[PDB]
RNA sequence: AGGGUGAAAAGAACCCCCAUCGGGGAGUGAAAUAGAACAUGAAACCGUAAGCUCUCAAGCAGUGGGAGGGGGACCAGACC
RNA sequence: GGCCAGUGAGACGAUGGGGGAUAAGCUUCAUCGUCGAGAGGGAAACAGCCCGGAUCACCAGCUAAGGCCCCUAAAUGACC
RNA sequence: CGGUAGGGGAGCGUUCCGUGUUAGGGAGAAACGCGUGCGUGAGCCGCGUUGGACGAAGCGGAAGCGAGAAUGUCGGCUUG
RNA sequence: UCGGAGAGAGGCUCGGUGAAAUAGACAUGUCUGUGAAGAUGCGGACUACCUGCACCUGGACAGAAAGACCCUAUGAAGCU
């Protein structure tokens, strides 16, 4: 019997319609609907988002362009997008935060001597191990694990920054492969670049 | 004159009955179900100490970024420079919450402070 | 590791093991259907195609090696007399694996030895 | 003692769909309170206000039951088109409220305990505080700021 | 109690383990008499045994007590439980003594028919609720 | 070597924040002027 | 060699569980031997 | 070290499984979930069923906030 | 004064010294501060360092020490 | 109106006793389990398709009177 | 040196029977730092899907067992 997986799934569907009720967007929007008054007292508390709040469909885009940009103050600007401290629905505990997009990886510019003197080593488990590896190995070798190790230290490396950590989207290329939600160009803030 | 009683077990069934949710022998082991009891209670304390301490912070980053979103450079403490120099005796942060259930109401809230 | 021992050993050591081969395939001989273990099964499928096979030129060699490796007297005397008869045309292949339930209490895989 | 049986009045299931689609379905109208808002100071701090809510707050010093009760002390009082950004008070502001029956919040067991400095305290706090319900906010129509 | 349907069979404490009673109990739970007869038949347990003997004492109980098939009779829950464990003071050596417990089980084999009615239609009919007693006996998802 | 390492409550005297700027001690809070007292919490109306 | 503490229920009935489970795998193989057993003709089981 | 089925053994006639032990009907009893391991039966312990949820996760297992979901509901905003 | 206790192993920090090697989170003293018996905030964590003295509640505000790129609240603030 | 060693004041609970052959109780007492209740808390009060005969409160008294610790101890049952 | 092969009893798998020392609960990573001065539990970073089986024992200051060595007791005892 498929329909009674169908039918009464169609009914649970149903009654999830006549029963339950959608929860509408934060834009163009006024205090309460009628029926919202009567429900909950989401006014004195504090707002808490629901799930059709943080939809990743709807989430921004943002493109900069990395050629000529000093990194690590790039990296603190793509941090305070990606975590959504730009937005008033900014919650620490869940993620509404935005999608980026870093073109231009290999052209990063650095200030001063770290090209030749800031190392990105890492290690296994076993003594020996400790790889040497400078600033201008990994630019002419993988470029984008650059920025994409300079902004892992700026998100709360939790369940939560790790979560974020997978809307980064740095690409060495001069284009990016994303016609997603027509990424419209970074914000910037910052007068010393 | 022997005194074999029941009290232990009222006194320990209503200490067993708090210590519900747990996730192991902290629901079900007296031993430990009393200094869960008593790990709860101050875990309510200091919790509740900081959550009037957390939602005031939850309240300055919420408005800081409501505020941060007209791109011209005017941060938080602007907004209190010309909050208390334009007198609006203690809003209490609520415009936070209000930032978001009536963002064009804030809009001009912010857009009189200006004037 | 056991690369290429094609010898099959048991769980018993082996002259204890040959004592084995050679009581099992005289009574196999003696009854012509036996229960055994499967390991016992194939190790009685060698050594008992060896001794049809052995008494099948009934020489007085044949009959004296064949007569060396089983227990019992009366059971090779009637073994040349009836495998030339019988066996003859065959070409290899005397016997038959036909495999039963486990044993209880040792849940060991247990086989059933025809001649055929 | 057997399977019951297949019962035989030889029922006919109206499929009318007239009825069932009337009864399962509620028609429940909100009630249309008006279009106002504003935000009150009572005791030290502020509540989002509305006519017509199950308020709690402070006040158990002294207020009679079923009173009906003005909270004069107004700020930022906002209708659906325009809001009052209240230089500290909105002047001549009211709103009415009914001050009913005084309650006792949720116990907050106030339990301390320091360390191995064996000292362990369980008290405990009821709130002593006061449901309002709103009736309506009037007194409001000066300095309109509008965007 | 399900309105006449199942069929409750207990046991005694039978002298094994109760954990290898309960992998040969969690085997043949939810499946037919059938099936649990050709494999308790075959299964290369001694915990098998007792559990194939309280199955056909159970479904002959309920082809006698009842009035059944051994065909349309699915094993219910068969819940296996601890029983009274008997203590044995071994002597082992450098003058220690260890307790060996004889444990014991205590199984409980429910039984269920499909004693249905199986009904025309799914749609909903809201009246004559003293019907609606009857006419429903054991279905899924009861809403109010 | 005859140089000691500076231990606990040392390390505390040594590497604790200490605002070491003239100026940033001269830092009191900003006043604002006096307003007047608001009215009442609430009013009796019969 | 001697155990430090004792498991919880948890990794317990995780082990127990898996030891039914590695008894549950032995059975379809003889529900597979239990109905070739049946009617046809197999060369096996005299 | 091991006490207490009932008020009265009225201690289960007879049928089935079956080598027993045991179990289910039936019968006695006010009670058979009072069945001889028999009176109330708690915790640790072992289980089974129902609701939600865990397989990129670092945690004295809580607590504050609470996404999503489930249950009855009547002060339907509440409670678990 | 009456009745009636504990305590009599202290620790670090500043100053004044002796022992040492003006070595020790060393040892012994004299005045003081903290811990002991003190929670909170700053000190990444961290008894004795700075602010500070916790009756309790609030999804209140202003501050001390200390901070205002991100993790983590507040200035990618202004001028030398 | 922080608090260790410690000192003082005020209370809850338990079993028995006086009132007491108390009120109440096979129309369900004690027990055991339950709470959208009340207390500063020890606890009280109320509800139970479990259980089956005792026993409150108030005003008083007396203790084998209150458990998480003693490589405590006696039974039960785990881990490995 | 410089190990190598082979035979048994174990070890590994299956079926039966089935312990023990140990055990606060364990959702039980590495580096580095801090801390009663040798941290899975605190801090920062990095690394790790969950969970078995077979081996090895570096750590859990692993198990034992109120340190035989050292000192204290206005202790005990033997001996001179």
């Amino acid at each position: 019997s498929t329909k009674c997986t169908e039918e009464w799934r169609q009914l649970k569907e149903a009654v999830k319609k006549e029963f339950a009720i959608p929860h509408v967007p934060l834009d163009q929007r006024w205090m309460f609907t009628l029926e919202e008054a009567t429900g909950p007292d989401i006014w004195n508390t504090t707002w808490y988002p629901k799930s059709a709040d943080h939809v990743p469909t709807d989430k921004k885009w943002y493109v900069v362009d990395a050629t000529d940009l000093i990194l690590g103050r790039m990296a603190s600007t793509i941090a305070i997008h990606i975590r959504g401290k730009n937005l008033a629905s900014y919650t620490p505990s869940v993620d509404m935060g935005a999608f980026v997009i870093v073109v231009n990886a290999d052209k990063v510019a650095v200030s001063g001597k770290k090209r030749t003197q800031k190392l990105y080593r890492r290690h296994s488990g076993r003594p020996g191990g400790l790889k040497e590896e400078t600033f201008d190995q990994l630019q002419k070798r993988i470029p984008e694990r650059i920025i994409e190790h300079a902004v892992r230290g700026m998100l709360p490396k939790g369940r939560l920054g790790r979560y974020l950590f997978n809307h980064l989207k740095v690409y060495k290329g001069a284009e990016h492969p994303h016609q997603a939600q027509q990424p419209i160009d970074l914000p910037l803030r910052d007068k010393r670049i | 004159r022997v005194k074999r009683g029941y009290i232990a077990r009222r006194r320990r069934k209503k200490i067993r009955f708090f210590a519900s949710s747990f996730r192991g022998a902290h629901s079900r082991l007296t031993r430990t179900i009393a200094q869960q009891k008593i790990r709860a209670l101050v875990s309510a304390h200091r919790d509740r100490d900081r959550q009037k301490r957390d939602f005031r912070r939850l309240w300055i980053t919420r408005i800081n970024a409501a505020i941060r979103e007209r791109g011209v450079y005017y941060n938080y403490s602007k907004f209190i420079h010309d909050l208390y120099k334009r007198q609006l005796l203690l809003n209490r942060k609520i415009l936070a919450q209000i930032a978001i259930l009536n963002p064009n109401c804030i809009y001009m809230i912010y857009n009189e402070i200006i004037k | 590791m056991k690369h290429g021992r094609k010898i099959h050993r048991l769980s018993r050591p082996a002259d204890q093991r040959r004592a084995l081969l050679r009581g099992l395939t005289t009574q196999l001989l003696k009854h012509g259907r036996i229960k055994t273990t499967r390991a016992k099964a194939s190790a009685m499928r060698k050594y008992v195609d060896k001794m049809i096979t052995l008494a099948k030129e009934g020489s007085l060699h044949k009959r004296r090696q064949a007569l060396g490796f089983i227990y019992e007297k009366q059971i090779v005397h009637a073994l040349f007399a009836e495998v030339p008869e019988r066996y003859g045309d065959r070409n290899g292949g005397y016997t038959r694996i036909i495999r039963t339930l486990p044993r209880r209490g040792d849940n060991a895989p247990m086989a059933y030895i025809e001649l055929v | 003692v057997l399977p019951d049986d297949f019962q035989a009045p030889e029922p006919g299931t109206p499929e009318y769909n007239d009825i069932i689609n009337q009864f399962l379905p509620k028609k429940g109208p909100p009630p249309p309170r008006e279009e106002i808002f504003a935000v009150v100071v009572i005791g030290s701090r502020q509540y989002i206000v509305i006519p017509g809510r199950w308020i709690y707050t402070q006040r158990l010093k002294g207020a009679t039951v079923n009173d009906k009760i003005v909270l004069n002390k107004v700020l930022l009082v906002g209708t659906k088109a325009s809001t009052y950004i209240g230089t500290p008070i909105v002047t001549n502001a009211a709103v009415h409220a009914v001050v009913e029956e005084q309650l006792l919040d949720d116990k907050v067991i106030v339990f301390k305990y320091k360390k191995k400095k064996n000292y362990r305290r369980n008290i405990g706090h009821r709130q002593p505080i006061t449901r309002i319900k709103i009736t309506g906010i009037t007194g409001y129509e000066d300095y309109p700021a509008s965007t | 109690p399900g309105k006449c349907d199942e069929i409750t069979t207990r046991g005694y404490s039978i002298s094994m383990s109760v954990d290898k009673a309960r992998r040969v109990i969690d085997q043949i739970r939810g499946r037919s008499y059938a099936e649990t007869l050709m494999i308790l038949e075959l299964m290369p347990y001694r915990a098998c045994y007792p559990i194939f003997k309280l199955i056909y004492s159970a479904a002959a109980n309920a082809s006698h007590n009842k009035q059944f098939n051994k065909a349309n009779l699915i094993i219910s829950k068969a819940e296996v439980n601890k029983g009274i464990t008997l203590k044995k003071v071994k002597p082992r050596a450098r003058g220690r003594s260890y307790m060996i417990k004889r444990p014991t089980c205590h199984i409980t084999i429910v039984l269920r028919d499909i004693t249905h009615f199986d009904s025309y239609d799914k749609f909903l009919e809201s009246l004559t609720p003293k019907k609606l007693i009857a006419l429903l006996g054991l279905m899924s998802t009861g809403r109010r | 070597s005859s140089r000691p390492q500076k231990k606990g409550t040392a390390h505390h005297m040594k590497t604790r924040p200490k605002k070491t700027a003239r100026w940033d001690i001269k830092r009191g809070p900003a006043v604002y002027p006096p307003l007047p007292p608001l009215p009442a919490e609430w009013t009796i109306v019969s | 060699a001697v155990p430090k503490k004792r498991t919880s229920i948890y990794k317990k009935r995780i082990r127990k569980n898996i030891w039914k489970k590695k008894g549950y795998w032995a059975a379809l193989k003889a529900f597979s031997l239990a109905k070739s057993l049946s009617t046809g003709n197999s060369k096996s089981f005299f």
